[PDB]
Parts: structure tokens; sequence; C-alpha cells
């Protein structure tokens, strides 16, 4: 029967007393202004103590309670649950998980559950050992809750193996089990007969399926019922064929965090008083001798709390929320005023949570306390680089060593070969100057159909023309050659896939090492944006990703008209508004480029908002970029402000005074030939290697065919809203991704798209 | 909202967010002022072949977060994967 403990409220005074008592001086446990003061993790056992311990009392759990060893004590912060605060009413439940007649003694496993505001908050496991010769097997039992085992049914042999099992019983017997993800949430009770065999084994629990909407739906039950058994075949089978939802992955080597010398107090009466544990043996010497102990032993729970206060210091960086689990197996009894020496070691990872394996010895170098604790990393965001330096053989150092990296690159390089008849790996590795793609054979034709499926839209004299990328590649084409000056990794359409793969491979390695939290917020700069979504959301496969970013690269390459030499009359400039003047604001830059763009009539726009009044990138007609660099070289030398003078002196005149400086800029800029060389001004660095003014309004036209390409590749059945919602930060809005009418409206304002305008109008149709 | 519908609407939104990604300036300053203070992120991991967005986060923090970070007393670790791989992997030398 579930034991219910009385409603314990956490008060500020109780916490101060407890924190002082254990030696936990965590800033989180000090009452500051405009800062709720958190309750310690350890404090948990206090609340539970009345309920938990009451579990070992009942008549059929007969034993000598002077000779009662506390074997181990663990806490497990339930996922999503905030750590305890002051003024929180914490209801406690408890259950006997296991009671087992081990040869030497009886082991009683108690599972406490803490509930704050109706929901469960944390689980407190406590193992107690009655030293004695028990044989009450009929009274022993073990109502374990098994870890949820997840099995991916990839083949049709798995199906025949599953269906052979009598315990496996679907509600619908003809349910299609191919390419599914079944989670077995079993609850295994065992009543014993002897010390080494069972009497009644009863595993059972629902078997869900993951839908395309990432919501699990029950499709059957485990219905295992056995008599005289030597094990559970259901958990045996699941272990051999399934995963645990999260994997413990060790590091290459353990990391010695620190060596810290704890001190047991002379008396246990302060800790006993605050913890409501008044076990005579801990305080009175006469009990200690009659219990055959070597003295009033320091509290075991104190020994834990006086260590968990150091892991929270050193591993968790004096942050409380970061600690989720904490176990401790009290090996040897410890005396008052012992020089306990803790040896802290980071060991590995599980789902982006650190694992810290520590052991504590006394002055004798005898193992006294051992345990482990899983500490969340600092709240981490990911930022993915856009196009940049594409040095030859980027990610190859990782690609040779890492397996994950091998698996990413390979999968991409296979798809590229099969689809577009080249090897990205080769292109990254040796950077070929020219690469020929031969369309010979049935494979060769399919590759030529893949290359003749590419089209872009451009403005032609105020008319939208859906021209053909690779116009020369027709039915009568046998070969087509990409031609670079120095190397094809320099060409955008291999640059963008190459970099995106390197990122994806790096991130995938991090996942293999288990260093990626499940809540990390991800934002990508320009191209990188796609790598993020592939890496954090799995929205695209590797095959879909590379195919997209290739099409992106080629769409950007032919977006603008080029001459026979392959040079456009567009470029990019990297403006530093701090180099021109300290007085020069971001809004002054926005004013200057607006006025040049409007009067001159030439396209010019700020396309990257990089650093506040230190780095901006402006794209457009390289003549207009010559006007603004010559304006910001003029403005610095004349030391003239537009934002001071627009208010302090005259209204509208500063527009008309800039206008006449644009005349001297645009008259010299228009002179130079159409393949001009832009000169490095004061506050303007010409972006070499780039000719296309992307992120501008020039590419409005190119969206339509590109927006169709993503719909073919990006399938809605792979869009997991939970994984995106509140984490993804698009460069379009610069707002945490949320599926609201506000967001849609804001996207429709920035991008005049009819397929969101209809959704905004029909918002209430989608609500119900 | 129903998952089967939310899924569709998120899909359609994302599609447009990526299609028009190069159709609008990169609002990175505003992104930096969303993940630094609106998330209070203590660890920025840059994935790439050179530290560029790690230099930019460090310039943003120096420029307008040397008074906010002291007011909350939070430490920020701007770590690029190319350069600062060791502590991200937790792989130091003796």
């Amino acid at each position: 029967d579930v034991i219910k403990g009385k409603d314990f409220e956490i008060t500020a005074k109780e916490v101060y007393d407890f924190t002082h008592a254990v030696g936990n001086n965590c800033e989180d446990f000090v009452s500051r202004p405009d800062r709720t003061m958190l309750a310690p993790m350890d404090f948990a056992i206090v609340v539970g103590w009345r309920a938990i311990i009451k579990a070992i009392f009942p008549n059929t759990v007969d034993g000598d309670l002077l000779k009662l060893v506390h074997l181990s004590n663990g806490y497990k912060m339930i996922p999503g649950a905030k750590p305890l605060q002051v003024g929180d009413v914490v209801s406690t439940t408890a259950v006997i998980e296991s009671v087992v007649n081990q040869p030497t003694g009886k082991i009683v496993d108690v599972v406490g559950t803490l509930s704050r505001n109706g929901k469960p908050v944390m689980e407190v496991t406590s193992s107690f050992f009655y030293r004695g010769n028990y044989t009450d097997f009929e009274n022993t039992f073990q109502k374990t809750v098994e870890p949820v085992y997840q099995m991916h049914i990839k083949t049709s042999k798995d199906i025949a193996v599953l269906r052979s099992k009598e315990w496996f019983q679907l509600d619908d017997e003809d349910f299609d089990l191919l390419n599914k993800t079944l989670t077995f949430e079993t609850e295994t009770e065992v009543t014993f007969k002897n010390a080494n065999i069972f009497s009644s084994v009863k595993c059972f629990g629902p078997i869900k399926v993951e839908l395309p909407t990432k919501e699990t739906v029950e499709i059957g039950i485990v219905d295992y019922e056995a008599g005289a058994s030597h094990g559970n075949p259901v958990v045996d089978f699941l272990k051999r064929n399934g995963s645990t939802l999260e994997q413990k992955v060790n590091l290459e080597n353990p990391i010695p965090i620190a060596v810290l010398d704890s001190y047991t107090p002379s008396t246990n009466e302060p800790y006993a008083r605050v913890s409501g544990d008044l076990n005579p043996i801990h305080v009175s010497r006469h009990f200690a001798s009659y219990a055959n102990l070597p003295g009033t032993i320091t509290h075991g729970m104190f020994s834990s709390a006086s260590v968990r206060a150091l892991i929270e210091n050193w591993a968790a960086d004096s942050v409380s929320s970061r600690v989720r689990g904490y176990t401790c197996q009290f090996v040897d009894m410890v005396l008052p005023n012992t020089a306990l020496k803790t040896s802290i070691q980071h060991v590995g990872m599980i789902n982006g949570r650190k694992l810290i394996k520590f052991e504590t010895r006394n002055e004798d170098d005898v193992v006294v306390l051992t345990g482990e604790a899983e500490i969340e990393q600092p709240v981490t965001t990911f930022v993915f680089t856009g196009q940049g330096s594409q040095e030859q053989g980027m990610g190859m150092d990782l690609y040779k060593t890492s397996k994950a990296a091998q698996d990413v690159w390979n999968r991409a390089d296979n798809h590229f070969k099969d689809t577009y008849g080249f090897s990205i790996l080769d292109i990254v590795i040796n950077n070929p100057v020219n690469l020929t793609i031969h369309f010979g054979g049935e494979k060769g034709k399919r590759i030529r159909e893949n290359y003749s499926a590419m089209i872009f839209e451009t403005i032609v004299d105020g008319k939208l023309k859906t021209e053909k990328i690779f116009k020369e590649i027709n039915e009568h084409s046998t070969s087509y050659t990409f031609r670079s000056e120095k190397g094809l990794l320099s060409a955008t359409q291999f640059t963008q896939p190459a970099l995106t793969l390197m990122e994806k491979a790096a991130f995938e390695d991090l996942k293999s090492k288990g260093l990626i939290p499940a809540d990390a917020t991800f934002a990508g700069h320009s191209l990188g944006e796609y790598a993020a979504l592939a890496s954090l959301a799995d929205v695209m496969s590797i095959e879909s990703l590379v195919e997209v970013v290739f099409y992106r690269g080629m769409t950007m390459q032919v977006a603008v008209p080029r001459d026979e030499l392959g040079r456009s009359n567009y470029g990019m400039i990297a403006i530093n508004p701090g180099r021109v003047a300290a007085s020069f604001s971001q809004e002054a830059l926005q004013y200057v480029v607006e006025r040049v763009g409007k009067r001159t009539g030439w396209l010019v726009e700020i396309v990257n908002y990089n650093v506040e009044n230190q780095q901006y990138v402006a794209a457009g007609d390289l003549r207009a970029l010559d006007t603004v660099t010559n304006v910001l070289n003029f403005i610095k030398l004349q030391k003239i402000d537009i934002i001071e003078l627009q208010k302090s002196l005259s209204l509208e005149e500063v527009e008309g005074h800039l206008f006449e400086i644009i005349d001297e800029a645009s008259k010299k800029s228009a002179v130079k030939p159409r393949p001009l060389k832009l000169e490095r001004g004061f506050a303007c660095i010409p972006l070499v290697g780039i000719s296309v003014p992307f992120h501008s309004t020039y590419l409005m036209n190119g969206v339509k065919p590109f927006k169709s390409f993503l719909k073919k590749n990006i399938i809605k059945e792979n869009v997991k809203v939970a994984r995106l919602a509140g984490k993804y930060i698009p460069n379009l809005t610069a707002k945490p991704f949320q599926v609201t009418k506000e967001y849609f409206q804001d996207v429709y304002d920035l991008t005049g798209s009819e397929p969101i305008k209809e959704i905004i109008d029909n918002w209430e149709k989608y609500e119900q | 909202m129903k998952p089967e519908v939310e899924q569709e609407l998120a899909h359609i939104l994302l599609t447009e967010l990526l299609a028009y990604q190069f159709a609008s300036p990169v609002r990175w300053i505003e992104t930096q002022d969303v993940f630094l203070k609106d998330f209070n992120t203590e660890r920025v991991v840059e994935i790439g072949p050179s530290p560029t967005l790690a230099g930019m986060a460090q310039r943003t923090l120096k420029n307008k977060y040397e008074s906010y970070d002291a007011a909350l007393s939070l430490h920020r670790e701007i770590l690029c994967y190319s350069k600062d791989a060791k502590e991200i992997y937790y792989t130091p030398d003796p």
C-alpha cells in the first residue's frame, strides 16, 4: 500500500538552519532582494523522512532496527521540474519498490515521490539493510518500474520475432509494424519462492508507437504472466533488442575535477535536529556501544549532503538547477571530526548531462562514501557560421577519426554521386580546378534529369522569367564541366554544401560523445541556418540537406547576370561605423544608404546586422557601394554629423545637404567601367570572392522556385514542433520560433507570402 | 492546437522562413540580443572552420553586456569548435 506523509511546507528559517548545518554555502540558498531563495536538494530527504522511514516499520518487514544499515540514498530531479523553493507545500508519497531476503540480511528499497502543486517534482530512492537471517519469502516482493525500452523495427524478421512472443499482444493484430518506434513502458512485479528463484513473475505495460506528429499512441500491451521462473524474458528481450531512450557514453579518459578535504562535525545533534533524524546511535554513546558501533557515527545523510555541497560548487559551478540526480552508497561508517578527503572525477555523458564519479576516503585511505551525480551543462545555445574561409580539407581531421563524421560525409557523398554524379569528399580533399560530370548510361541520364530539373526566376525588363539553370544541359548532353580559376571549393555551389557538411559532421560527433543538451537553443548565420535545423531538429535528412544547400548555391550563382569573364557589377562592403566616427550611429548608416539608394536609383541595402555600431555588410550595385564608401570617407574627413544636425539645427535640410554630397560620390562612381575595382576606404572593406547581393530585395524573384524546392525535400512528417518551438531563432524575424498568430502576422509583414496570409485569415479554422 | 495541424502550420512557417532566408537582411544583432539576455545563455558554442561569430559575441558582450552580466553576476563562455575544441569535448592534457 502507498504510504502518504503529511504536507510539509518549506520555510526560509528551516533552509538557513539546514544549509549552515551541512556546510552548503550556495548563494542560491541566501535570501536576496528580487531573488526567490531555492531549497537545497538534500533538504528533500527531510520532507520525505517521516514518510520514507515509515515504509520499513510494517509488521511483515520484521527486523532489528538498532542493527539497520542505510545502504544507499539517491535523488532524481524529474525532467522539467524546477528545484524546490521557500513557501512550496511538498506532499510526499512512498512505496516499497523491493524487499529481498539476501543470504546475510534483508534489503528494503523505498521510492519516495515529492509533489508540489499537484505535479510530481523528484524521486528519492533509499536502500535499507536489516542485518539478520530472514526466510519470509512469501512476504518478500519487488514491484519494479522498468526503464522505457524503445525498439526500431527496420526489417520484417524483427516483426516475426515480436509476433512469436505470447506476452506481445497488440489491440489490432494486423497493425503494420514496419519502420516504427515502439516504446515498452512495463511495470514488473515479482513475488519470490526462494533466495535465487521467483514464484510469481508479472511484467505488463502499454506498447506505444511514435506518430509522425511525435505523439506516442498505445497499439497494444505486454501481458506477461509466469509461475516458477529464474528471470524476466520481457526485460531480457527488450535489453537485447532495444535502447534506453538515452545512452551512457564514457569519455576517452576520466577528468580529475578536484581533491577536497571535508570535515565531520564533533556532534550530529545540529544535523539530527534540522533533518528530524533522532536515531539515538548518532547522538548518545550508550546506544552506540549496544549497537556494537565504534561510536556516535556522523549521519550518513550528512556525509552525502557535506559532499553534494562540493559537486554543486566545483562541477555545477555554484549553480543548483544544474544538479538533477545524486546517488551515494555509504560503504564504511565515519566518526565525528574525521578528515574526509573527496576525489571528484568527471567520467562521461548522458543526453548532454555531465556524469561525476567520486569516492571519499578517511585518513586511513579506506573507501567510506562513493556515488555519482548528473549535472546539466550551463544553459547552452548553438551558433552556426555562414560562408567564410573554405581552406582545402576542412573537417577531414575529424572525418578520418570520428565514426559519426564518417557516416555523415559518406551518406552525403553517396547521395551526391548517385544524384549529381560527383563526390563532395573528393572536392573538399584535393580541390579540383575543373570537374566533368558524364551523363553516359541509365545512371548518367538520371543524373542529367536531376541537373535539367533546376530552374530559377529573375526580373527581365519588369517580367518574371523562369529561366533554366544549366541551360546548355539538354536531352542531347553527354557531359558538363564546372570551371574554376584556382579550385572548385571556391565556387559557391561546392563551398555551401562542403561547409554545411563540416558543421553537421562536427555537431553529429558532439551527439555521438553525448555533449548536446535536449533544450539547447540554436541560431545559424545565413547558410549555417540550414546546418542548425538539420543538426538540432533533424527536419531534413543528410541527402535532403546537401541537395537543398547545393540548389541554394547554384540559385545564388546565377541569381544575377554575369559577363563572359563571370563578373557581376554587384558586391558586398563590410562597414565599421566606429572607424568613421564615435558619433556615427547605426540609424545614421541606415539613413545614408536609404538616401543614396533612393536618389541614385541603384540597388543598395544593409544585408547583415553583425555587431552594434562596429560591423555591418551592405550589398547592391558596386557603383552605389563606391558612392557610400566615398561618402563615409568624405564624412570622416569633414567630421560632419547627420543625426545631431537633423534635430539640433534644421528639419529636412540634412537630407538636402547629404543629397549634394551623393552628387560628388555618384558622378565619380558612374565614370569607372562596369567591371570596376572597389577601393578599400576608411570604414568600408570590399568582400572579396562575393559578387551576388544576397539577403537583399534583389532576390524576391528567386524565392518562388526555391520555396517549391524545399516543399519537395522538407517533408512535414519530419517537422517536430517541440524540437523547434522556443529554440530555433530564424534570421528572418530574430525571434524564438513559436507557432502563434503574432509570429505568422510578423512573417507576413517581413515577407508578403499568400500561403501565410490565408493561414492568418484562417487562424481560427486551425485552432479548431 | 491539434498536433496533426500544428505540424502542418510549423512546416509551412519553416518552409517560408528558409525560402525567404536570403530574401531579407540577417538580423544577427537582434538574434545576439535574444540569445544573450532574453535566454541568459552562459555558453555560446560556435560550430565552424574559423572563429567569426565567437569574435562577434565577444564584441557584443564587451560593448553592451559588461553592466548587465555584473548586475546578474553570470559568467559567459564564448567557445568556437575550431579553436576551443578541448573544453567542449572535455579533453585536457596533464
